[PDB]
């Protein structure tokens, strides 16, 4: 499964 | 930052006259992620083309895979920034 | 976060008129994430269209939904007397977010 | 055998031809198992293998609000990073992301990657110590203190030592058929310089070698989940180790 | 069938927790995230907190945000819902929602009052 928290990029 | 692609012309089963097969064309390490590869039969692009969709390795090049139905000139022509001209790479029953 | 404004806030239509509600997303949506409920004055709400476009189980064919990206629509082609409630408009593709609600009444 | 879970990001941005084209995907080992595209009509994370298509609506739907939130991510990054560069609006620009784990034999956590790359160069690397990060140019290390001031390590260390370990195990086991498979690779001969083709194998792992008394092509993919390659030198025997070869097989003319 | 049973709900002073459990009866709640709604008397519905099926991920509303707890408990089939420091602005019907998706299901509880005043 993906990731829920720290997608957030850059 | 601009990769030429390497080209792979190659039938999925050992090439037989008069037998179902699929031709691949394999692009693979290049830079951007656009290209234009064409798999052609005597010279006339092949409409039915169907890729696998986009992915890349470890060092962020990215590589595709265009295969359709045939029966064993094919060949495949990659176009690219880094091409300056458009490339034919043509299939071959050895190798 | 996603802002979801409807619209018209009240409607005034007679018994067996068309009815046409819209609910305008501030981001581009996934047409599968949004739903349309209506809510009686005394009870809880009751989901009518799920998908934008699909209809849930005992739905009346009157109802439909249509619309994609940021802009959707709810129709009822010949309003009902038990389709006088309030109607909002819900996108669940992050979190969940309700629309103002409109309101139909009769004239 | 160990069998590793990726993830791997495409953004591209497009100058005035619409919204930046994201494209998803999803490895186990070699196979890949799902897909997004934000072109595509469905926009919903699409199922690309047999087995995972058993998991209920209610995993699609995960699937496809994770997949959305990072499309949204790299949307406004490629827009930050191009401000953090001074570069101009003219010209299109790639951001890559890719993000996984690996597990043992033993089926134990083993290694965790998170990698992120602007225009096909590193940008920042979560470090094999999984708390900290490696940044290069002078963006990346505003990119790292705004990330360490979200505390985001922690978060994805956490993810890829459980969520993403635990759901390789499930996936495996639910695709025992097909991702717990070796295929030995069917080698032959050719002479003209002489070619070792070894065809048909599982997974893309092989070694071919030429030796006298004792060119190369990448592994390419078959199309029918299985791999091609072949090593030829112009004129011996060629040697084939593989991990469904219990012993390596040797060929001579 | 399919139900959803919403208790904890009364007159409370500001400044004061609460606390309100839904029970599940008829599904397999350990499978699917699940919603706190609430809607103010003569009001629009307003999303209050979210919980995922593990419980590992919660998100709540920004006006709730500090204040809220979202919390499940999958072997008694629970889902809890932690109020402090209620005020004025937190007075409204509440509702345990198993919705948001897109197969088209969707369970709505009865709906508790919670009411601010002196
Ligand atoms: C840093 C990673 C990142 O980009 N994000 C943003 C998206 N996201 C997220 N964020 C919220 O917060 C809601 C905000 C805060 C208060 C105001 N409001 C707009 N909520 C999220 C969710 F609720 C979900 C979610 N959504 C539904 N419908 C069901 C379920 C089970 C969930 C969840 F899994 F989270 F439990 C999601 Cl998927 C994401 C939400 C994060 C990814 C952080």
């Amino acid at each position: 499964k993906l990731v829920v928290v720290g997608a957030c990029g850059v | 930052i601009q990769r030429t692609p390497k080209i792979q012309v190659y039938s999925r089963h050992p090439a037989e006259n008069g037998k179902s097969n699929f031709l691949n064309c394999y692009v693979s390490g290049f830079h951007p992620s656009d290209i234009e590869v064409d798999l052609l039969k005597n010279g006339e692009r092949i409409e039915k083309v169907e890729h696998s969709d986009l992915s890349f390795s470890k060092d962020w090049s990215f590589y595709l895979l265009y295969y359709t139905e045939f029966t064993p000139e094919y060949a495949c022509r990659v176009n690219h920034v880094t091409l300056s001209q458009p490339k034919i790479v043509k299939w071959d029953r050895d190798m | 976060d996603i802002v979801m404004t409807q619209s018209p806030a009240t409607l005034s239509l007679s018994p067996g008129e068309r009815a046409t509600l819209s609910c305008r997303a501030s981001q581009s949506l996934s047409s599968s994430f949004l739903a349309w409920y209506q809510q009686k004055p005394g009870q809880a709400p009751r989901l009518l269209i799920y998908g934008a476009s699909s209809r849930a189980t005992g739905i009346p064919d009157r109802f439909s939904g249509s619309g994609s990206g940021t802009d959707f629509t709810l129709t009822i082609s010949r309003l009902e007397p038990e389709d006088f409630a309030v109607y909002y408009c819900q996108q669940s593709e992050s979190a969940l977010t309700f629309g103002g609600g409109t309101k139909v009444e009769i004239k | 055998g160990s069998h590793s879970m990726r993830y791997f990001f495409t953004s591209v941005s497009r100058p005035g031809r619409g919204e930046p084209r994201f494209i998803a995907v999803g490895y186990v080992d070699d196979t890949q198992f799902v897909r997004f595209d934000s072109d595509a009509a469905s926009q919903r994370m699409e199922p690309r293998a047999p087995w995972i298509e058993q998991e209920g609506p209610e995993y699609w739907d995960g699937e496809t609000r994770k997949v959305k939130a990072h499309s949204q991510t790299h949307r406004v990054d490629l827009g930050t990073l191009r401000g953090y560069y001074n570069q101009s609006e003219a010209g299109s620009h790639t951001v890559q992301r890719m993000y996984g784990c690996d597990v043992g034999s033993d089926w134990r956590f083993l290694r965790g990657y998170h990698q992120y790359a602007y225009d096909g160069k590193d940008y920042i690397a979560l470090k094999e110590d999984l708390r900290s990060w490696t940044a290069a140019d002078m963006a990346a290390q505003t990119t790292k203190h705004k990330w360490e001031a979200a505390h985001v390590a922690e978060q994805l260390r956490a993810y890829l030592e459980g969520t993403c370990v635990e759901w390789l195990r499930r996936y495996l086991e639910n695709g025992k058929e097909t991702l717990q498979r070796t295929d030995a690779p069917k080698t032959h001969m050719t002479h003209h310089t002489l070619r070792c083709w070894a065809l048909s194998f599982y997974p893309a792992e092989i070694t071919l070698t030429w030796q006298r008394d004792g060119e190369l092509v990448e592994t390419r993919p078959a199309g029918d989940g299985t791999f091609q390659k072949w090593a030829a030198v112009v004129v011996y025997t060629c040697h084939v180790q593989h991990e469904g070869l219990p012993k390596p097989l040797t060929l001579r003319w | 069938e399919v139900q959803l049973l919403e208790s904890g709900g009364g007159v409370v002073q500001p400044g004061r927790s609460l606390r309100l459990s839904c029970a599940a009866s008829g599904f397999t709640f350990s499978s699917y995230g699940m919603h706190w709604v609430r809607q103010a008397p003569g009001k629009g519905l307003e999303w209050v907190a979210v919980i995922s099926y593990d419980g590992s991920n919660k998100y709540y509303a920004d006006s709730v945000k500090g204040r809220f707890t979202i919390s499940r408990d999958n072997s008694k089939n629970t889902l809890y819902l932690q109020m402090n420091s209620l005020r004025a602005e937190d007075t409204a019907v509440y509702y345990c929602l198993y919705g948001g998706n897109s197969y088209g299901m969707d369970v709505w509880g009865q709906g508790t009052m919670v009411t601010v005043f002196n």
